[PDB]
């Protein structure tokens, strides 16, 4: 049994560790394209009220 | 004709021609400068007033000065004498051995070659680098990426690159330094005169510097890749020969038209860079094709902001590159030089039909089995060597022994390395490596094949170290 | 000098030169400048024109000399066109001689309404087996193509052109193709290639290539679509079928953005203006299927775009997705591993050309898509066979490049391999044996072939025949 | 449209021909005044930059030279100044003294004396603005600029001529790691190597003066005013002068370097000036880019950190260090500023608020931090130990994950954590406690060699204190061996090794 249970826990934090990655891709995608959205948002305010004078 | 200057805002300079207005792009000559002060024309702004981008600093201007118009955009000095010779954008030696004379001058803005001046044909740049003709070819007036860039052997490589092509195909090579620190630009000089790529005393240079210093106005570091492009165009034009281009950084390229853009007075596009930011790359990644009298085979060093490869700078440059080297910290750790990551390395010309069946196989098997070693490492590192099978433990063997030979000795780095630099042929690189794959050679040692030429020398290496 | 006629460029810069003059001038006309560049007057202001130059800026001067032409921006049509390059104006830039063409079009006409259109009920053949068997394409529909960099969408845009040779060397008027390929801030050197794949595959002499590349002002990237729809619109319009490759349709977008950024207009969501989605459907409602009352003829269209790290929910992608009748996903996972065409037949749809399918493929390819739907869902016993089916699948539906395939060949060999005859065969054999069945079928059994394409059906005689074909050849394998 | 000069009262002057009476060429009348910035009109023989004098004492800079009028930005408070006032040239772009007379003086951002220690002797002046060397009078980096830290001298290494970039949150140690370089050098100054000897200026843009007045009470503490120059452009200070003082302190620096001599010059902090530029900018109503910053805000700061240069034998030899601060905000090193001067400089170190509550104070995070210059940087001695712990330090960053666990884990991967706990207990370090080139290497070679594998951890920082004050006590000889050789001989090695032994032989 504790052999069994060795190779399942191995096998199972080796799951867990390669859904992370993928979640940790999605997440690093989602979050550069935030980043660029909130710099143009910014930008965009600035523009405008300098405009707006 | 002249004008005097009637504004003066940071880098950006209004004259006023009361004769005759300059072209857009133009050259302007400040008269009464201790120094050699040039303004690009970049608008119109109506009253016989044009508004200049200042290519050096502005400061000291006064409102009234006299401006002279040279009548045609910043022009070069192009020939065979600037080989060896730095240069700032505006042409001026900046190296200080005196003039750079020639009986050519060439404006920096010109046009892509038409679609009729236009090769139809892919073709293959050998440069004799085992890693570069095999898992990413560079194609022959393409653009080719290099990323990396942090003391795992760019300039080395730059530096073989510039060796190789001036030895196998005789074609000179000009390095444009887009906003280039003035410490590394004196220690790349100085690496260059080293090895030998520049020569100060016979005049058998084969590598022409433009430097746009790090320290000059937007306007500036903006154009010198388009003074690089100016004196490569001479030698493929002229010289009917295929040139190299090494732009280090395209990044600046992209900042400091950024920059002019904003100063101009313009609104800023997705985030933040200029709205003309793929009409300012694609006008000068234009010109480096392949026309058909020479080429130019150009080599950009790319810095990807914030690790980002969407970000509006790569993904607009990434739109106009036809190959890609990735040199890896992890590589240059195992001794292996040039440490080029063989499967993070891209090509586009890596297709049967342009480079051959039998190139393309090969290359996909070394891919394959890389591919396979690199898999297996991890059983090796959690289960242990014991696991695996005897058709698995072949194939690291020979994955190892496909990462030694994928290293080679450069030329330029003999006195790094102990050895006598080797410029392998393709045809020979090809025939290593099928032999490697099909096992031809497994009775030898890993160590027969790292740091060696063809595969005669891994043969003539284990006879050696066996005996 | 005549200030009606004629006008003086008060300020050029930004390529938006204001002119002094033209009273007389209409909106959205096209002018010269005495350089030779020409633009087309957006702005009628009271006191000045505000003239887009379709060309590089340098040349245009303040004091220069704009003359109104009299006519709103059009291009030259017309058959004399086929197989010439030519840029946004319709100038040639192949150097093969004037293109002298006799009638001209409006590159900004309007789109057919409500009543001329027809729904679209013949079959837009591309030759690649995925695309045929999975999303058709009808005549008269708008498929966009979106996918990612180096993902293989010039090359269905390619093989779909190369494949109309078997349609325009026949004597049939109906089913002859009108190819247009429009490359916008595209590399020169992959038009130059392009052209030159096309003619050495005798697909120049039915194919009109429009060039807005990189190296192109802003200006004529934005009006290359609409000068290729045009080019396009002239044969919807005489009853002859055309298909125009907007290619891509983000570079348009990003050349209008600079456009409109530089006039100074109010950057919206990703600094794109609020004009993008009408830009584009402007563009993309003019490819209809006009009715017998019309002509009958059609202009399907294939935009293409290009995503950025797959992201297909973004503001361009998502606008032209609302605007076209389907999607053909091309996953860059996919054509890495080795999947090719790399097209992700789970996200990829056909609004329209389901129903304009051809019969005999339609029979074989709705048990293909069910197969396929069923292995989708399992990656014991039923779960090994569909395993199994669905893998022989995917290896069957790979495919080479420049080499499209007659709709009969796709038929026979999706029908070997969805009636379960390769059930057996090692998974990796399947692209060796369909090459070499292909072959097989191709020399000797074409009286089959022939009278599968002829009747438009796989007939209880023609299922019979096929299915002693294939099995004797893998029999004989 | 319309100008700023169109106002009635200037055309009502030209009108009645009362223009012909009033000195349009060196004189100006104040058309606008509000937050710092004046619109003058006149000034027309005015040149970009230059300091114009305004009727009430202050001074000011004319940046935006316009058809219509000029924008000068005022050094000081614009209470005094009211439209209608009239504005002389000076005729001069802006300068400062310098000499070794400002020595031990605190000068604000245009040279005068704030320390009320009397007038500044300043035989000579210098234009702030002038343009760096260029790629010939350069040669490679090559001496070593002793930080006096342990981990910024083995892993980061810093030369002369070379511009490192003290990088880090707020509250992380920057401006410690800046007065622990200045105060090492004390060691060289009193020495009579005259080639070893580093004058130290400090800029302090944007702080508040009881910060800059407790830092030079910390300098004169430790003896170290007597070679340190500190320019204070503190936050009440008018946004020019905050924006100069960098220059003023570059420029007082590239007189010792035109001279021979070695500078250090610590920008603490440019993003700071960053700030106050964008405000000058801002005012002026000139275009705005990312973040609001200025177009011309890379060249603001590159212009500035290259003139950190290590001349020739053949222009003096002297060189001029640069180590600018920059406080990025959460760890953001892509933001705006902090790119920009990443993107200039040489190198960074790069200080955490995770390592510097976990213990590990000076926070110096290796693995960010580098140094483009590296090894050329050192001298032999400390290349010879710090390659290995380098290379161990970085075996041990890879594993440190499993740091928790450890135990239930191979026996080279219990050999990694323990080297390397070991090393990061060596490398930290006290405040304001510089150690020389020597005892550093000793320290490191003692404990890079393994001599510490059977100390406790919480033992390290004890060892290190007592084996360190036993050597400097007793073996002299073999120190000044090390440092004026400059290398560890095979006999100094034995010697280290029998030192180390012997005192770790009883520790206890
Ligand atoms: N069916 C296929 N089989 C094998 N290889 C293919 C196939 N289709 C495309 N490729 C490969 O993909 C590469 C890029 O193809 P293609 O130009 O069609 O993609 P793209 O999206 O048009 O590229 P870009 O976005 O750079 O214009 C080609 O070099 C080709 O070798
Ligand atoms: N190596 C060290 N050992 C012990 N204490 C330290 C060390 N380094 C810094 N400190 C302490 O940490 C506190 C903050 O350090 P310091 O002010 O130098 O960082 P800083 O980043 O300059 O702060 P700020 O940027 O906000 O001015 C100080 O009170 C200082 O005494
Ligand atoms: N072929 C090679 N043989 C030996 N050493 C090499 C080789 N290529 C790179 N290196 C090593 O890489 C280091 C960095 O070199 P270089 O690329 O010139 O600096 P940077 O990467 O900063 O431009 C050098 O110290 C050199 O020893
Ligand atoms: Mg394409
Ligand atoms: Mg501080």
């Amino acid at each position: 049994s504790t052999t069994s249970e060795q190779s399942a826990r191995m096998t199972a934090m080796d799951n867990a560790s390669k859904n992370a990655s993928e979640m940790i891709d999605k997440l690093t995608l989602t979050f550069n394209r935030t980043r660029q959205a909130v710099i143009t948002k910014e930008l965009i305010e600035i523009i405008s009220g300098a405009a707006a004078l | 004709t002249t004008g005097r200057i009637v504004a003066v805002i940071g880098a950006v300079v209004d004259v006023q021609f009361d004769e005759g207005l300059p072209p857009i792009l133009n050259a302007l000559e400040v008269q009464g400068r201790e120094t050699r002060l040039v303004l690009e024309v970049a608008q119109h702004l109506g009253e016989s007033t044009v508004r200049t981008i200042a290519m050096d600093g502005t400061e000291g201007l006064v409102r009234g000065q006299k401006v002279l118009d040279s009548g045609a955009p910043i022009r070069i000095p192009v020939g065979p004498e600037t080989l060896g010779r730095i240069m700032n954008v505006i042409g001026e030696p900046i190296d200080e051995r005196g003039p750079i004379k020639t009986k050519q001058f060439a404006a920096i803005h010109a046009e892509a070659p038409e679609f009729v001046e236009m090769s139809v044909e892919q073709e293959i740049l050998v440069t004799g680098i085992k890693v570069v003709d095999l898992l990413a070819p560079y194609a022959k007036g393409g653009k080719i990426g290099l990323f990396g860039g942090a003391g795992v052997g760019k300039t080395v490589l730059i530096m073989e690159l510039i060796n190789n092509v001036a030895k196998a195909h005789g074609g000179y090579s000009v390095f444009a330094g887009v906003g280039e620190r003035t410490r590394e630009g004196n220690d790349l000089y100085h690496e260059m005169i080293e090895s030998g790529v520049i020569n100060l005393k016979d005049a058998t240079s084969k590598v022409a510097l433009v430097y746009g210093q790090m320290n000059e106005p937007p306007g500036a570091r903006a154009r010198v890749a388009l003074t690089g492009l100016t004196v490569a165009e001479y030698f493929r034009d002229q010289e009917g020969q295929d040139v190299l281009l090494f732009i280090d950084n395209i990044f600046r390229f992209t900042q400091a038209g950024s920059e002019v853009s904003a100063l101009l007075g313009r609104i800023p596009s997705a985030v933040g860079y200029q709205p003309t930011l793929a009409t300012d790359m694609g006008t000068m990644q234009e010109r480096i094709t392949t026309t058909k009298k020479g080429s130019i085979t150009s080599v950009q060093a790319i810095y990807v902001p914030a690790d980002d490869l969407t970000d509006p700078a790569p993904a607009t440059t990434f739109a106009h590159l036809d190959a890609t080297t990735v040199l890896s910290r992890a590589i240059a750790e195992l001794g292996i030089y040039p440490a080029v990551d063989p499967l993070d390395s891209t090509s586009r010309i890596m297709d049967p039909n342009i480079v051959g069946s039998e190139h393309y196989d090969v290359a996909r098997g070394v891919q394959k089995i890389l591919q396979d070693y690199k898999s297996l490492q991890d059983i090796i590192a959690i289960l242990g060597m014991d696991e695996l099978s005897e058709e698995d433990k072949l194939t690291v063997s020979r994955a190892r022994k496909i990462q030694r030979f994928l290293s080679q000795p450069f030329q330029v780095a003999e006195v790094f390395t102990g050895h006598l630099g080797k410029l392998v042929p393709l045809k020979e690189t090809i025939k290593g490596f099928q032999q490697i794959l099909a096992g031809e050679y497994d009775h030898l040692p890993e160590q027969a094949f790292y740091m060696v030429g063809p595969i005669e020398e891994a043969v003539a290496k284990a006879d050696k170290l066996a005996e | 000098v005549d200030l009606e006629e004629t006008g003086r460029v008060l300020s050029i810069g930004d390529g938006i030169a204001r002119v002094h003059g033209l009273r007389n001038v209409q909106a959205e006309e096209m002018v010269e400048f005495s350089s030779g560049l020409k633009g087309m007057s957006l702005n009628l202001e009271p006191d000045n024109v505000g003239v887009v130059v379709f060309g590089n800026d340098k040349l245009i001067k303040e004091g220069d000399i704009v003359k109104r032409t009299g006519a709103i921006v059009d291009v030259p049509v017309g058959e004399e066109l086929l197989g010439r390059v030519v840029d946004a104006l319709g100038n040639a830039i192949d150097g093969k001689g004037p293109i002298g063409s006799k009638a001209r079009r409006r590159v900004g006409l309007k789109a057919p309404g409500i009543i001329p259109r027809i729904s679209v009920r013949e079959p837009m053949q591309t030759g690649i087996k995925a695309v045929d068997s999975l999303v058709p394409i009808g005549r008269g529909q708008r498929e966009l193509i979106i996918g990612d960099r180096q993902t293989g969408k010039t090359s269905i845009a390619i093989d779909t052109i190369i494949n109309q040779k078997r349609f325009n060397d026949g004597t049939d008027e109906k089913k002859k193709l009108y190819c247009i390929y429009v490359a916008i801030g595209q590399k020169r050197s992959t038009v130059a290639q392009l052209v030159k794949r096309l003619t050495d595959a005798d697909a120049m002499k039915y194919t009109i290539v429009v060039s807005a590349t990189a190296s192109d002002a802003a200006p004529l990237q934005y009006l290359a679509p609409y000068s290729g729809c045009s080019m396009g619109e002239y044969f919807r319009d005489n009853g002859k079928h055309a298909l125009i490759i907007y290619d891509d349709l983000s570079k348009q977008a990003v050349a209008y953005r600079q456009m409109s950024l530089l006039l100074r207009r109010p950057p919206g969501r990703e600094a794109y203006p609020g004009d993008v989605f009408y830009l584009h459907s402007r563009l993309l409602e003019r490819a209809a299927k006009m009715n017998d009352a019309f002509g009958g003829g059609s202009l399907t269209a294939l935009p293409v775009i290009e995503t950025q790290a797959g992201d297909v929910s973004a503001y361009i992608p998502t606008n032209v997705i609302s605007i076209t009748d389907g999607q053909i996903f091309l996953e860059t996972e996919l054509f890495y591993k080795g999947i090719r065409p790399a097209i992700n037949v789970g996200l990829s749809v056909s609004r329209v050309g389901s129903a304009a399918q051809t019969r005999a493929m339609k029979q074989v390819a709705g048990t293909m898509k069910l197969e396929l739907a069923q292995y989708r869902e399992v990656a014991d016993a039923a779960t090994q066979q569909l395993l199994s089916r669905g893998v022989r699948l995917t290896e069957l539906l790979k495919q080479g490049q420049y080499s499209p395939m007659a709709i009969e060949e796709q038929v026979a060999v999706i029908y070997a391999g969805v009636r379960g005859y390769l059930d057996k065969l090692e998974p990796s054999k399947i692209t060796k044996f369909e090459n070499a069945f292909l072959s097989h079928v191709i020399s000797q059994h074409q009286a089959l072939l022939s009278k599968i394409r002829t009747d438009g059906k796989i007939s209880e005689e023609s299922d019979a025949k096929l299915k002693e074909i294939v099995t004797n050849f893998l029999a004989g394998f």
